[PDB]
DNA sequence: TCGAGAATCCCGGTGCCGAGGCCGCTCAATTGGTCGTAGACAGCTCTAGCACCGCTTAAACGCACGTACGCGCTGTCCCCCGCGTTTTAACCGCCAAGGGGATTACTCCCTAGTCTCCAGGCACGTGTCAGATATATACATCCGA
DNA sequence: TCGGATGTATATATCTGACACGTGCCTGGAGACTAGGGAGTAATCCCCTTGGCGGTTAAAACGCGGGGGACAGCGCGTACGTGCGTTTAAGCGGTGCTAGAGCTGTCTACGACCAATTGAGCGGCCTCGGCACCGGGATTCTCGA
C-alpha cells in the first residue's frame, strides 16, 4: 500500500530524463538524453523494448486513450503522434524551441494541446495540422499552465499570477474563474497544475512551498469569481524543502510528493493527508523526476539516470502459510470448550 | 584566509548597539502580526500608525529588560549560554506568573 | 482578504539583535519559539484593553491615547505621544 | 529481605467562654414633587487610511567549518547536623497610676459665586543655519610567527 | 616581540527643512463684593498604655562527633559562531478615494434638591455547646541486621 523499503532498483537505462506510465500504469516510455523509446515490463522487472529516435532529449510523452498511441517532444519542436507499433513521425513543425507540454483530450487522440514555455497553450487537431490558440489575458506572464480535466470537459488555465481561467475544449467558456492568496502579502506563482484518477478531487503546487487541495465540483458550483477555500493546505513543516514533482496516488488516495533538495521524499494522504512515511534516500544524489503505478506501491524515482524504485508494505506473517497457527499477540489464557469433552451438482466451469 | 577567533564580532556588535538608538523589526511584518491578532477581538478595525509605533517600542523595551535579566541569571549558574529554562526562572521570579 | 499568519514573521537575526543590544555573548538554539511564544502573550493583554476602549467610546478606529492608557493599567508607563 | 522501637494517630472524657440570638430603640431612607440642563440626535464637511503599482537593493538565508565548553566523573575534606546538659529570661498573673484622645460648644473669616473688563497665549506665516551627509585620511587594534 | 591588516575616528564641503521669530486677536484670568458655613479653639474624662514583682519552665546556649555535600581537576564531541554566495520582499515614490471623525444646532427627559416619616440596623445582655484539652491505647515508618 505504503511503500516503505530499499527494494533496488533497475538501473539499466543511463541519462533517463521522464518517465510515463501507460493507461494501466503497466507500461514504461523514458526518453533520454538522446531520446529513444525504451520499453519495460515490470513482473519480471525486465527491458521490453528500445527504439532509437533522435538526439535530442524528448521532454514530454503520453500515451493514448487505448495505451497504444504516443507523442513527443524534443528540443527541435518535433510534435508528432507516435505508436507503440512501429512508432513513426506524423507531424513536425515550427514551434519556440523549449516545449513544456502536449496533452491529448482524455477522450479524444484527435484534440492534442501544446504548452510551449513563453507561448500561449496552443490546441491542435491530430486529423491534420490546424492549432487552435487560447486566449491569454495578462500577455506580460506569458507562463500559463493549462490542462484539460480528467473527463475531458474543460481547460484550467493558470498564470503565474495566481489567476485561474477555465476554458471549454471548443468554445472556451469562462465557467470559473479566481485568484488565491495565503498569509496574505501578495498572489504567488502556481507552480503546477494536477488532477486525480478518481473523481476530481485534485490540488495545485504554488510557489510558497504549500500545497492546497481543491475539487472541481465546488468550483463550478461557485462558478465564476467565487473565493474557492483549499480541502487541505500541504507544506512542510521544520524546513522550506522546495518541491520539484508532486503526484497522487493510483486513484488519487495518497498524496506523495517529490522534493527538489535532499532526496528524502514525503508522503501524504488526501483525506487525512497527514506525513505518514519521510522515504529517504543518498543525499548526495538530485532527484529528478517521480512516477507512481495504479494498482502496486511503484516509486519510479529518475535521479540523472538511476531510476530507483520503493516499494512496500508487504510484512509477511503465518495463518496464511499454516492456518492452523492463531497468531496471538500477548498472553491469551482462555478454555474454548464450556465443556472439554448436499448433491448439488456445481458447475466447476462456470465463468 | 582571514578569520578572527569566536566572540570578537559579537562583542563590537555588543558595542555598537548599545551604543545606537533605533528600531530593530521591520514594520510591515510587526505591524501584519498587530492586524492578525487585532482581528479576533473585533473585525474591522483601523489604526492611526503612532499607535503601531507605541506598541513596537514598548514590546522592544520590554524584550530588551527581560534578556538583561535572564543574562544575570545565566551568569549566576556559571555559563555563558542561555537555556529557555533561565527565562522561566526570571518569568517566575519576577511574579508574572 | 483574511490574514492568518506572520508570527514567523518576527525574523530569527532580528531576535539576535535584540539580545545583544540586551548585552548577549553566546545563544542557544531553543529560544527562539519560546521568545515568540513570550512576545505573543504580552501583546495580547494591551490589544485587549485598547479595543475596550475603542467599543467603549463609540468608534471604529484604534488612536494612540488608548494605547498609552492601556499601558498605564499595566504599570508600564510611556512618555512622548500625548 | 527482616524485628526494635520511637514517633504519630484515633478514641474518649471534661468544661467553658464566645457565637448566636433576643431585645430596644434613633436616624436615614424613601415618597412625592419641581426644574434646569447634559446629552441625544440629526446634518454637513474634508482628510487620512486604505488600496494599488513599479523599481530597487539591502537584507535575509543556506551552508560548510572548525573550535571550545557543558557536562560527566572521580576524589577530597570539613562543617553543619543530631544529641545531651546546663542556665535564664519569657511568660503569666497581678498590681497601680496617669496622660491623651474623643468629646461638645462656640465664633469667624475664607472661599464659592457674580459681574466686568482686557491682555497673554495661540494659530499662522515667514526665513535660515545646525546638522545630515559625502569624502579623504591618520591611526588603533588584533591575530600570527 | 614584531609586523601587517584592518575597522575607526578625524578633518572638511553643501544643502536643507525644522526651529526661532513677528502678528492679530480673543477667551480666559484678574479686580471688587457678598455671605455662611468649615473649621479653629477651650474644657473634660476615662480609658488604655506604661511601669513594676515573683514563678517557672521551656527554650536557648554550648560542646561533640561525624559522614554526607561542595568543590576542583580532567575529558570529550557536541552545538554554534564566522564567512561567503545566492534570492526576495521591505521600502520608496505616485494616485485615488472614501468612510468616518469632527463640528453645529435643537430640544427634552432625567438627575439635583427639599420636607417627612418610619422601620431597619445597631448597641447591650445571656447561654449553652463546639471546640480546647488531657489521658490512653492502636498504628506505623525507620534503621540496623
Amino acid at each position: 500500500n505504503y511503500p516503505e523499503e530499499a527494494d533496488g532498483t533497475l538501473d539499466c537505462i543511463s541519462m533517463a530524463l521522464t518517465c510515463t506510465f501507460n493507461r494501466w500504469g503497466t507500461l514504461l516510455a523514458v526518453g533520454c538524453n538522446d531520446g529513444r523509446i525504451v520499453i519495460w515490463d515490470f513482473l519480471t522487472r525486465g527491458i521490453a523494448k528500445i527504439i532509437s529516435a533522435h538526439i535530442h532529449p524528448v521532454c514530454s510523452l503520453c500515451w493514448s486513450r487505448d495505451g497504444h498511441k504516443l507523442v513527443s517532444a524534443s528540443t527541435d519542436n518535433i510534435v508528432s503522434q507516435w505508436d507503440v507499433l512501429s512508432g513513426d513521425c506524423d507531424q513536425r513543425f515550427r514551434f519556440p524551441s523549449p516545449i513544456l507540454k502536449v496533452q491529448y483530450h482524455p477522450r479524444d487522440q484527435n484534440k492534442v494541446l501544446v504548452c510551449p514555455m513563453k507561448s500561449a497553450p496552443v490546441m491542435l487537431t491530430l486529423s491534420d495540422s490546424k492549432h487552435v490558440v487560447l486566449p491569454v489575458d495578462d500577455d506580460s506572464d506569458l507562463n500559463v499552465v493549462a490542462s484539460f480535466d480528467r473527463r475531458g470537459e474543460y481547460i484550467y488555465t493558470g498564470n503565474a499570477k495566481g489567476k485561474i481561467l477555465v476554458l471549454k475544449t471548443d468554445s472556451q467558456d469562462l465557467v470559473a474563474s479566481f485568484r488565491v492568496t495565503t498569509g496574505t502579502s501578495n498572489t504567488t506563482a502556481i507552480k503546477s497544475i494536477e488532477f486525480a484518477r478518481k473523481g476530481s478531487c485534485f490540488l495545485i503546487n504554488t510557489a510558497d512551498r504549500i500545497i492546497r487541495v481543491y475539487d472541481g465540483r465546488e468550483i463550478l458550483t461557485c462558478g465564476r469569481d467565487g473565493e474557492p477555500e483549499p480541502m487541505q493546505k500541504l507544506q512542510d513543516l521544520v524546513n522550506r524543502t522546495p518541491w520539484k514533482k508532486c503526484c497522487f496516488s493510483g486513484d488519487g488516495e495518497y498524496i506523495v510528493a517529490g522534493s527538489a533538495r535532499q532526496h528524502a521524499l514525503y508522503i501524504w494522504e488526501k483525506s487525512i493527508g497527514n506525513l505518514v512515511k519521510i522515504l529517504h534516500g543518498t543525499r548526495g544524489e538530485l532527484l529528478l523526476d517521480v512516477a507512481w503505478h495504479p494498482v502496486r506501491p511503484i516509486i519510479a524515482s529518475i535521479s540523472s539516470g538511476v531510476v530507483s524504485i520503493w516499494a512496500q508494505n508487504q510484512v509477511e506473517n503465518w495463518s496464511a502459510f499454516a492456518p492452523d497457527f492463531k497468531e496471538l499477540d500477548e498472553n491469551v489464557e482462555y478454555e474454548e470448550r464450556e465443556s472439554e469433552f448436499e448433491d448439488e451438482e456445481v458447475d466447476v466451469t462456470s465463468v | 584566509p582571514h578569520r578572527y577567533r569566536p566572540g570578537t564580532v559579537a562583542l563590537r556588535e555588543i558595542r555598537r548597539y548599545q551604543k545606537s538608538t533605533e528600531l530593530l523589526i521591520r514594520k510591515l511584518p510587526f505591524q501584519r502580526l498587530v492586524r492578525e491578532i487585532a482581528q479576533d477581538f473585533k473585525t474591522d478595525l483601523r489604526f492611526q500608525s503612532s499607535a503601531v509605533m507605541a506598541l513596537q517600542e514598548a514590546s522592544e523595551a520590554y524584550l530588551v529588560a527581560l534578556f538583561e535579566d535572564t543574562n544575570l541569571c545565566a551568569i549566576h549558574a556559571k555559563r555563558v549560554t542561555i537555556m529557555p529554562k533561565d527565562i522561566q526562572l526570571a518569568r517566575r521570579i519576577r511574579g508574572e506568573r | 482578504k483574511v490574514l492568518r499568519d506572520n508570527i514567523q514573521g518576527i525574523t530569527k537575526p532580528a531576535i539576535r539583535r535584540l539580545a545583544r543590544r540586551g548585552g548577549v555573548k553566546r545563544i542557544s538554539g531553543l529560544i527562539y519559539e519560546e521568545t515568540r511564544g513570550v512576545l505573543k502573550v504580552f501583546l495580547e493583554n494591551v490589544i485587549r484593553d485598547a479595543v475596550t476602549y475603542t467599543e467603549h467610546a463609540k468608534r471604529k478606529t484604534v488612536t494612540a491615547m488608548d494605547v498609552v492608557y492601556a499601558l498605564k493599567r499595566q504599570g508600564r508607563t510611556l512618555y512622548g505621544f500625548g
